[PDB]
């Protein structure tokens, strides 16, 4: 339950979801390990129409979604946090978050280096 | 969080692929195991995000324009009215009860438009254009949009011509002219649409007298009023006679908001047609104040921010361009007119209602109707 | 078995949200909750997208999980109609409350019906004497009409309608339908027992030979089970109109609680406000509740409904509304009641479309706006009189408020209803002794 | 251009960041050692003020169920949405703070009903607070109960003898009637009902225990020192073995003067339940009106005449259709409401007035005028 200091406040319900994602990859030694798998899934986006349908149709039920996003990434190399990360934007249908939730992670990383 | 960064993102700054090769090639085969459950994704046409009280977000439809007709797959027409930035408001012609969650709408091409000509002349109709005598469909008749501009300044020339209603009150005190905009007004019983019928019965009677040109055909409106209240004024004008010059335009209470909401603008637009054509037209909005509930419940079910009486705040605007299209017209555009008399209930004689007082803003004239003359004999109760 | 059922996602007071995963039904159908107390039935009200449905529930919800399994019925809530309905007591989805046993259905029929079109209209304005002398004097009724009688909590609507019923029901040759929405659990047990004493209601074998149905969504149901149990008295009545081909009354008492109940469940579904606080679709939903009340010409309703202002408020807008549905108001005050005049009808505020030379005779006509002008010539000095005192009048005055003072006596009347807890018997009244008195 | 469809995202569940740390906090490999949160029979307070918390979890939780806060003071769950459920506080909500535990009690709101109720104090929610300890001889039971229906009434045949000389004589109220007491303040209300109560004493010592009638004093928004006065009334006239008292006081939660009318009214159906008279005095349902009000604008729903909700009508028809005379496959038992309701300058034709006016069978106007002339009690 103890979980690092984030380097600076952010703003809310896109920003603090990369806080978060940030004090537990960084309970994990596990920053630019995700960080990368952010940017992959930027352009995972940018390739398929069939992948950001899951971020903007408002069609595709959220148990098909779910289902998508879990079946595609059976354990991928990958890890954890982001799997963890990506069927929880994927039962709301908030993956458009993750472009700026990028950002945020951005501005946290830039600033753990100071 | 600023577009800057967010637009930096769109280069690829990735530094590895050990994702990219990997789910890229597993994302196809894992949507096809899901492709009875997707839906086919929509552009041109539409689809129906949320349905409910007469109003359905639409979710596609690219290229519609702002009060167009739109047609659902279960038959039942609509109206695109807000055009958002993900979906389309859509108000739905009838009951939406046959709309579901994913039903496909279909973009017709057209703007609202009812059909006019000599063709409605004796008919019974709703509020956007259908026969309810049940006498057949419309024949000898063409298309016209509801949302004519009214005319200008160079189109219009000086009321001088009478349009007598035989009511001695009326015709003693309160003259109208053949291109007039006249507002009865009063409370509930006071005998509004008693000098309506009254003037409609009077054109009857004037029009197997005059020379074919100062002939005047009578348009009723009946916005709000039950279905038997019609059926009665059609049984009288049938037995007096007065049906062969009124078309008669019948939005019940029974129907839609949006068809009552339309129904003067499809009685202008049917009655538009003789006032264009050189002839001299009456139109008589009964219960303006009803078709101003209709259009509130439609635009607060659009979740427009509501103002006086919760009443929308361009519900001056609503009257204003329906009414000003009561006209005379210039010579050069044929002569004829057209003559307004809505009507407005009032809540225990409180002219000071919203109302009211923007349509007694819009108008020319005014008849006031109280109950305290109706109740000492003085019949028709003119104040 | 996945398939048609949903599951609750959310309860806010009577409106249940179900998320169907499957397929999504159809607005106005009715839903089952599986697992509950009583036999929950929701009806679906909009679809809300992300496919969900939103319900309005004919029962509590307490009790309710998020969890819990919801069946589509794949149709909109059916109650049974017939002649079997006859004698019986039902309540907003049709199931019988009376304890005789199960509803003998000639028909099972969707409560929600489109109005009658305007190719079914019958114009036909023919009286119906009710023995009050106000009511056949100043605003007589249809006989296949709709009648408000419009009051304001304590004003006498109630007995009015009572004394409607035992004048006007006992005459007819048809059924009567009442339809309780909203009023006392008292009110109609009594008018059950009232019923079944005078035997127009007959329990056991002898039931076919009862002439009344009642169905009742009183004021103990939750707003879901008063906003559709008018629907349940309207298609019991419509059964015998449009199928029987019979002369139908239907009294609705607290025809205002239909309308108070789709606002009380209206703020949970997510909409704005319209004027003083009631909802946005009030026309349009009483409208198209009062538009299936029609004489048509394979049947005829004589509807007598009774209309709650709320705070004698008569520019409130569900009662406002409602004045342009009614073919004879019978507008009830509290002044009049306070007078001690009853039934403590407005003279000056009930109208009817009936009040025409053409249609009741040119004799009756005259005395109805004689007896107007006189009470509204002394409603006119009402502010002198008090003022300065009848001695500053004219003699042409005093004269007036003389007449007028013996007019509105002579308009109250003692009901054979209210002999009960009044002790005078009740005086029925002929026409012509009304214009002749008069 | 691909991207342009993601550059803001719109999405429901206010409370998402609530859901992703569900999922990221077991995604560590130290914390899947058995650092669950609890949401099924549990629950975390995520917003709480103005007497109403907002609490994450809480999956298996029934609309209406009466849970149970860490700090002690109860709730009731009324509002369950699909990402949270929010609950009404049945107390002072400053001692429920962010990430508090909520339980759930796995029961709809109750109250102890019973013969252990009478000579008892208590407040809105059933737990006695005149210092007697708990309550023995008792059973909890709804306080949300349907009224009973058409069939289990039957018409009203005896008398209950208020003891007034005017009432008796000109207002006459049978058992199982529901009387308005109306009038303004400090016209005579509260005598009427306690002159009620005292002889209800007097008369149940002279009768069978078949027709001795048991009162229920429900008092909304009055002050605690006029309760304590009360009591000591209905103490020294020998009327509290007849009575209970539930008290609902002005320092109280506007959800406890909600909730204490049904609460008195549940502890009087038990007596008509059970074949036995109940007499339940509903003393400022105003006060109630008053209370539900502030309710409903703090939980933002529109308000209508009055600044009043919608459902404020339902408010009191559900507490007085419970007031009956049942029938006699039933027990034959019944329950006899006094509501009163303060009018302001006489004015009987305000909101709540006509609203129970239109629900009660009788009424009693105490009219002002009167009251100053020396003619107590001041029957209109
Ligand atoms: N000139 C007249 N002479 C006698 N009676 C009249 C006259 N004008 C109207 N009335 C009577 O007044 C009543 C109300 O008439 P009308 O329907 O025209 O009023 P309204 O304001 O349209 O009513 P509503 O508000 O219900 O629509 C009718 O019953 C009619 O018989
Ligand atoms: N019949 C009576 N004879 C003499 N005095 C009386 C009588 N009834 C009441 N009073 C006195 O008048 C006052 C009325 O108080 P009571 O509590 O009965 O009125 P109330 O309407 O409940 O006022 P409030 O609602 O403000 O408490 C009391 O002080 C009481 O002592
Ligand atoms: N015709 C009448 N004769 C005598 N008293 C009446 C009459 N009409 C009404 N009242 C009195 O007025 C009250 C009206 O009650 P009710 O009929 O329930 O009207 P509402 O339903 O409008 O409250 C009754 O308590 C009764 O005492
Ligand atoms: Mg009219
Ligand atoms: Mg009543
Ligand atoms: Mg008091």
């Amino acid at each position: 339950l103890k979980l690092p200091t984030a380097p600076l406040q952010l703003s809310g319900t896109s920003a603090q979801i990369a806080t978060l994602l940030w004090q537990v990859a960084a309970k994990e030694n596990q920053l630019d390990k995700v960080q990368d798998e952010l940017y992959q899934f930027i352009e995972l986006f940018k390739q398929h129409s069939e992948l950001r349908r899951l971020a903007t149709d408002p069609f595709v039920p959220t148990l098909v979604r779910t289902k998508i996003i879990s079946s595609v990434l059976k354990d991928s190399g990958a890890s954890e946090i982001t799997k963890k990360l990506f069927e929880a934007l994927a039962d709301e249908g908030a993956l458009s978050a993750l472009l700026e939730v990028t950002v945020n992670y951005e501005e946290l990383m830039l600033a753990h280096k100071k | 969080a600023d577009a800057k960064a967010l637009d930096e993102l769109r280069k690829p700054k990735f530094s590895s692929k050990y994702l990219i090769q990997h789910v890229s090639q597993k994302l196809i085969p894992a949507v096809k195991e899901w492709e009875k459950s997707y839906q086919p994704p929509v552009i041109h046409l539409g689809r129906v995000l949320s349905v409910g009280d007469g109003i359905a977000r639409v979710y596609g439809l690219k290229s519609v324009q702002a009060g167009e007709l739109v047609c659902f797959d279960s038959g039942v027409k609509g109206m695109a009215l807000n055009l958002q930035a993900d979906h389309v408001g859509v108000v739905v012609f009838g009951n939406d009860s046959v709309i579901h969650q994913g039903d496909l709408v279909y973009r017709t091409g057209q703007i609202v438009n009812v059909p006019i000509g000599p063709g409605t002349l004796g008919r019974v109709t709703d509020g956007l254009g259908q026969p309810i005598d049940g006498k057949g469909p419309l024949t000898n008749v063409r298309s016209s949009l509801v949302e004519v501009k009214a005319p200008g300044i160079i189109a219009r020339q000086s009321v001088r011509e009478p349009l007598f209603t035989g009511v001695k009150a009326v015709d003693a005190l309160v003259p109208i002219g053949r291109g007039q905009r006249e507002l009865i007004i009063g409370d509930r019983q006071t005998g509004k649409t008693a000098v309506a019928i009254d003037a409609i019965i009077h054109q009857k009677n004037c029009n197997e007298q005059v020379p074919k040109a100062q002939r005047v055909y009578c348009v009723y409106v009946a916005v709000g009023q039950k279905r038997s209240t019609v059926a009665q004024l059609v049984k009288l004008f049938t037995q007096t006679g007065a049906m062969r010059y009124t078309i008669m335009v019948s939005a019940t209470a029974s129907d839609a908001a949006p068809l009552q909401f339309l129904a003067p603008y499809s009685g202008c637009a049917m009655a538009e047609y003789f006032r264009d054509t050189g002839k001299h037209g009456l139109i008589i909005y009964d219960d303006l104040s009803k078709q101003s509930v209709a259009y509130r419940q439609m635009s607060l079910l659009l979740r427009r921010p509501p103002g006086r009486e919760a009443f929308p705040g361009d519900v001056f605007y609503l009257h204003s361009r329906l009414l000003e299209r009561a006209a005379k017209l210039s010579k050069e555009l044929g002569g004829g007119s057209l003559t307004a008399f809505p009507v407005i209930e009032t809540q225990a004689g409180d002219v000071s209602a919203y109302i009211a007082t923007n349509v007694i803003s819009i108008t020319d004239g005014q008849i006031f109707l109280e109950t305290e003359l109706f109740y000492k004999g003085i019949r028709p109760a003119l104040n | 078995p996945a398939i048609d059922a949903g599951y609750v996602s959310q309860v806010i007071g009577p409106v249940v949200d179900v998320r169907f995963d499957g397929e999504l039904p159809s607005i106005l159908s009715s839903l089952e909750v599986e697992g509950h107390s009583v036999r929950l039935v929701l009806e679906v009200a909009q679809h809300m997208g992300d496919n969900t449905v939103r319900c309005i529930a004919m029962d509590s919800t307490d009790g309710l999980v998020r969890g819990q399994k919801v069946v589509d019925t794949g149709s909109p809530i059916k109650v049974p109609v017939g002649r079997g309905t006859l004698g019986r007591i039902m309540n907003v989805i049709g199931e019988p409350v009376d304890e005789q046993g199960p509803i003998d259905a000639a028909d099972i029929w969707s409560i929600h019906r489109e109005a009658p079109e305007f190719t079914e209209q019958s114009t036909e304005q023919e009286i119906l004497v009710t023995g009050i002398k106000v009511v056949d004097l100043l605003a007589p009724y249809q006989r296949g009409g709709k009648i408000g009688l419009f009051g304001g909590a304590g004003v006498g609507k109630t007995v009015l309608i009572m004394e409607l019923i035992n004048n006007v029901a006992k005459a007819h040759g048809g059924f009567s339908v009442f339809a309780g929405v909203g009023e006392r659990t008292r009110e109609g047990n009594d008018l059950y027992r009232e019923m079944i004493e005078s035997g127009v209601i007959k329990l056991g074998a002898e039931r076919g030979n009862s002439k009344c149905t009642l169905v009742y969504g009183q004021m103990n149901e939750p707003p879901g089970a008063r906003a559709r149990v008018a629907l349940t008295g309207l298609t019991v009545a419509e059964y015998f109109r449009d199928i029987e081909g019979q002369d139908v009354l239907l009294f609705v008492d607290n025809i205002f609680r239909f309308t108070q109940a789709n606002s009380e469940v209206s703020a949970l579904l997510g909409r704005i406000p319209s004027a003083v606080g009631y909802q946005p679709t009030l026309a349009t939903d009483l409208g198209g509740l009062q538009e299936r009340i029609t004489t048509t010409t394979k049947g005829s309703i004589t509807s007598v409904q009774a209309v709650y202002v709320p705070a004698d408020d008569l520019t409130d807008p569900a009662p406002a509304t409602t004045f342009a549905h009614l073919d004879a108001t019978t507008v009830l005050s509290r002044s009049i009641a306070e007078l001690g005049i009853y039934p403590a009808v407005d003279p000056l505020d009930s109208t009817s479309r009936m009040l025409n030379p053409n249609v009741i005779g040119a004799e009756h006509y005259n005395v109805a706006r004689g007896v107007q002008k006189v009470l509204q010539d002394y409603k006119n000095l009402q502010d002198i009189i008090a003022i300065l005192g009848m001695d500053e009048l004219s003699e042409e005055d005093k004269l007036t408020v003389a007449r007028a003072r013996k007019i509105q006596r002579f308009l109250s009347q003692p009901f054979q209803v209210a002999e009960v807890f009044t002790g005078t018997p009740g005086k029925y009244v002929d026409l012509a002794d009304t214009i002749s008195g008069f």
